[PDB]
């Protein structure tokens, strides 16, 4: 008796239209006259609205005359014009691959197609990314829990911007003074809540160590703590060695956060802007 | 003399001299040439 | 059994202890170590240092990146995340051979096994990493 | 000494070697710096 109005699975959606969930409810459009199955409380419910009320009468029946005296019973169009509307998208990212590809591209970026793809290549060819990426954001619109799922991938890119305006304001400073290890100055932020146990320039070397190899996001914290083992005139610290990298993040992105603040009037100052081809800046 | 590897001796030595309670008096009074002898090393040599 | 065991009181060697009759008393510490070390990190001339002079730390080993992102399919965000990425030039121990670590004879022969300045920098690792891992004494530093 | 207490708690010309808290950063056997030239240095035992 019972047919299914609510039709063929579009939750793991493909980035399709909701026209061919239309012509999907076609299938099911002959199936209820052709095989007499009537609509009812139970097969209304995507069209439900009938919370005891008499809409039953009328909204069911509404259903029920339309999908049993069907004037359009897969008419040859609505064959041909939902395999479009199924062409027309991407059958291969399901929730699976959506899922994988939508934070992958959030992880290295909303642009990082390679580097993204040379993961995602079980997902589908490098291509079909590129096109899947762009029909991505032209229907994100077309994908449910797009907004969230727009934050994991902007959210993401931030922290790993954080770090390029970062490299960019030790870039600044590395080059700004003249001899740091002996001309630095942070005390604009200079403690925010702590037993400040590193002394400046001995941080000074650090930051010189550290920036020497740049803002790197990788591996410097373990590199450095190798300096401090090798540095002759550091390894004479102790304290600079019950500090492992595990620490030394703790005290390393304080001062990267230190002279961040120094310079929070001075790393946006070469930052946050990017120009286009036609607009006067 | 040059002896590249008396520093590190060094750091040795203070080490176990912040440590007192926890090494054995036989090593508390031990000192630079009980290291010397002991590990076969002869100054003079920049190279060890 | 960090810092208080049942051999809470002295220190943890003895005389005896190593004159006991185990006979080859550094045989599991030094397991453990070796176990250890390679994780812990190693000093300059424990590393197999480059040969390569072009894997320095600074730059890195290889192009990753065999390409950088030009043509982004989202114009709308010109910005990309992934310019040039490399592998990496982490600097290395030597071989097992070539780690005197890995020289059998100290589990009974004991430290007198080595060359004298490779006995110098395994003492000054040793203190390294008890500093930075004797979590009893560790943190009793670090308290005081 | 005991005239030193709502002063500094410890004589500019005290003992170093009571205390917990230049403890850690000490170094003893350093014995002399010079200028022009370097330091100094004595290693000759434990002493806490």
């Amino acid at each position: 008796h019972p047919r299914m109005p609510k039709p063929h699975v579009f939750h793991s959606h493909q980035l399709q239209p909701p026209q061919l969930k239309v012509l999907y409810e076609k299938e099911r459009m002959w199936t209820a006259k052709k095989t007499g199955y009537v609509p009812t409380m139970d097969d209304v419910k995507a069209a439900y609205g009938d919370i005891s009320d008499e809409e039953e009468k009328k909204q069911k029946l509404e259903l029920l005359k339309l999908s049993v005296n069907n004037s359009q019973p897969l008419t040859e169009e609505e064959e041909k014009m939902k395999a479009d509307w199924e062409s027309e998208g991407f059958t291969n990212w399901n929730k699976l691959e959506f899922r994988k590809f939508i934070t992958v591209s959030g992880k290295y970026g909303r642009n990082s197609i390679q580097a993204i793809a040379r993961e995602l290549a079980p997902g589908k060819t490098l291509e079909e990314v590129r096109a899947y990426a762009k029909a991505f954001w032209s229907n994100i619109e077309r994908i449910e829990d797009y907004e969230k799922y727009l934050k994991i991938i902007e959210n993401e890119e931030e922290k790993i911007k954080r770090v390029k305006m970062q490299q960019e304001a030790l870039r600044r400073k590395l080059s700004e003074y003249k001899n740091p290890f002996f001309d630095l100055k942070l005390k604009h932020p200079p403690s925010s809540n702590n037993k400040r146990t590193y002394s400046e320039e001995e941080d000074r070397f650090i930051l010189l160590m550290l920036f020497k190899y740049g803002l790197d996001r990788d591996d410097v914290y373990e590199l450095v703590r190798d300096e401090i083992r090798d540095c002759p005139l550091f390894e004479l610290d102790f304290y600079f060695r019950s500090r492992t990298p595990v620490e030394l993040a703790r005290r390393g992105n304080t001062l990267l956060q230190c002279l961040e603040k120094e310079f929070n009037a001075g790393i946006v100052l070469d930052d946050a802007t990017k120009d286009r081809m036609k607009k006067e800046d | 003399k040059p002896v590249p590897y008396a520093g590190d001796i060094i750091k040795l030595m203070a080490f176990i001299n912040k440590f007192s309670s926890f090494f054995h008096s036989d090593l508390q009074n031990l000192s630079f040439q009980d290291f010397e002898v002991g590990l076969d090393l002869y100054p003079g040599d920049p190279n060890g | 059994f960090d810092g208080k065991s049942a051999k809470k009181k002295g220190p943890l060697t003895t005389w005896e202890n190593l004159k006991s009759s185990s006979k080859k008393v550094f045989s599991n510490p030094l397991y453990r170590l070796r176990l250890v070390a390679r994780e812990w990190g190693y000093p300059r001339e424990w590393r197999q240092q480059l040969p390569s002079d072009q894997d320095i730390s600074k730059p890195k080993t290889a192009l990753f990146e065999q390409d950088e992102q030009t043509p982004v399919v989202d114009p709308s965000h010109p910005e990309i995340l992934t310019p040039n990425i490399y592998t990496w030039n982490a600097n290395e121990p030597l071989p097992l051979e070539s780690n005197p670590l890995y020289n059998r004879e100290m589990d009974k022969n004991g430290i007198l096994a080595l060359k004298p300045m490779d006995r110098v920098v395994l003492l000054r690792a040793l203190t390294d990493w008890c500093a930075s891992h004797s979590s009893a004494i560790h943190d009793e530093i670090y308290k005081l | 000494v005991p005239l030193f207490e709502g002063e500094l708690p410890d004589q500019p010309l005290a003992n170093p070697f009571s205390e917990r808290l230049y403890k850690l950063r000490l170094q003893e056997f350093f014995l002399g710096r010079v200028p022009h030239i370097g330091d100094f240095y004595m290693p000759r035992l434990h002493s806490y």
